[PDB]
């Protein structure tokens, strides 16, 4: 499976989704530098509309932990 | 694989049964899984390629990838012989050959061979250099076996 | 079971195929250039008419992950 | 086997019931596949030819294979015979006899005598003759024993 | 059960039978020479018609590998 | 059993649990089969009479088979006693003593009396003797359970 066919479910919590990503992340062996590209990218344009409205909210220079805990509830 | 004995010197002694098996398990229970290529290198320590060879040839199942790697093992060997020419002249008396691509997948070589190679001052990294094309045909399988 | 006796299901994906054959292959002890001769011949032509329609359309000098990828929706 | 001391010298020891329990464990599990070869080749470093009776003794079932591995094992023996004639004249008391394929195959020699020729300068590589009629006999059993 | 016991069904494989043969021959303790008249003789004698047919026509001098593979359709 | 140790003397070492407990899982797994007794001979390599009676008296089961091995036992004692008449005149003092079928046995001798005997220069290997008595009678028992 590609990295772009990584995605979230309408009802699939954020975090398990997260370890998805990760570990086709892991699969992939580009450079960091596009490995950051990424995952400041993708995880968020392929995450459900509750949750992205969610983390548009947390603005740029967000971290895991506070990405993980703002999409807890949805 | 070749370890340092108690008196100082190096040494070969043969890998462990449950070392084999250990290598054995990893292969059945995570097959293609990208946790193999740590494990692969944690146990591949101080390993000869006559060792590696035994490993490889050891494996049952998934016979497409081990067609594919002994295939990227003889590309990789291809081009060790490609990039590093033979010497000039006559062998010296005095030396010990230089190894081919083939003596680095251990085919052309016999044990004490590759102990000279390792043990030897300068030594030279054999093991490593087949390491390496492991490590680059596991890559190309874990990517092809990514679905 | 005989190296000619290996062939392709209708349904049977290539790759299970393929490990089939290098298996058998692994059984034979012949000199490397007729173990040569197999790969190129017996392996297209026991493969199922979908899949080999798809590596008549690779042409010659093909490799196994081309050859693998290139028949895996079959 | 015979194995390296500390000291460093070459002296006999016995082969551990886990690494018996191994070889026991191999036959049962993947009978004739071609895995079973390098398996056997590891397990059987620095073993004598009285070991690998041991280890052809031991087995369980599968014996039509076990008496065509025998017959094998017997002209492989009758072959070594005729390939070397015995040699001229009565043995010196300087020196110890050369095997014939009994020898080899461990029945006519006793371990004390096994030791002999293997720990001697020139030492001889009876384990390896041996070795190669058992792999021989296991490619004609591997060929038939596929289907 | 005794060697003598030892006997080839009418749809039972000449392999299975050998094998039950060497088994048995296996727990018999006597010399060699007497082993070697039991294998060329009580084998076969105790073969079923249809893979004793086919052995006769194999003539002396046969070995096991060729004996196994001549009665294999049987 | 008694081995030899680094030192390069032979001193008496105690048999391992998973050794015992390895010699156990044969007799419970394939009972009176042949394979018992070459697997019998390698995990009786350099052991006492003690160590034997030791091994015979934990059996659990066959109970029949026990008590014809252990008649057996005593025949062929019964034998040695018979063949081997004792010496002439009274024991001396720089010497020690010559065994018996009980000796043999296990029976009438100590350990140290196992290890004197077997350690001395000559040995007497009173192993081996009880060693052909329990194959004989392992024989005797196969011949029989055959069915």
């Amino acid at each position: 499976t590609s990295i772009l066919d990584i995605r979230q479910g309408p009802k699939e919590p954020f975090r398990d989704y997260v370890d998805r990503f990760y570990k086709t992340l892991r699969a992939e062996q580009a450079s960091q530098e596009v490995k950051n590209w990424m995952t400041e990218t993708l995880l968020v344009q392929n995450a459900n509309p509750d949750c992205k409205t969610i983390l548009k909210a947390l603005g740029p220079g967000a971290t895991l932990e506070e990405m993980m805990t703002a999409c807890q509830g949805v | 694989p070749i370890v340092q004995n108690l008196q100082g010197q190096m040494v070969h002694q043969a890998i462990s049964p449950r070392t084999l098996n250990a290598w054995v398990k990893v292969v059945e229970e995570k097959a293609f899984s990208p946790e193999v290529i740590p494990m692969f290198s944690a146990l591949s320590e101080g390993a000869t390629p006559q060792d590696l060879n035994t490993m490889l040839n050891t494996v049952g199942g998934h016979q497409a990838a081990m067609q594919m790697l002994k295939e990227t093992i003889n590309e990789e060997a291809a081009e060790w012989d490609r990039l590093h020419p033979v010497h000039a002249g006559p062998i010296a008396p005095g030396q010990m050959r230089e190894p081919r691509g083939s003596d680095i997948a251990g085919t052309t070589s016999t044990l004490q061979e590759q102990i000279g190679w390792m043990t030897h001052n300068p030594p030279i990294p054999v093991g490593e250099i087949y390491k390496r094309w492991i490590i680059l045909g596991l890559n190309k399988i874990v990517r092809m076996y990514s679905p």
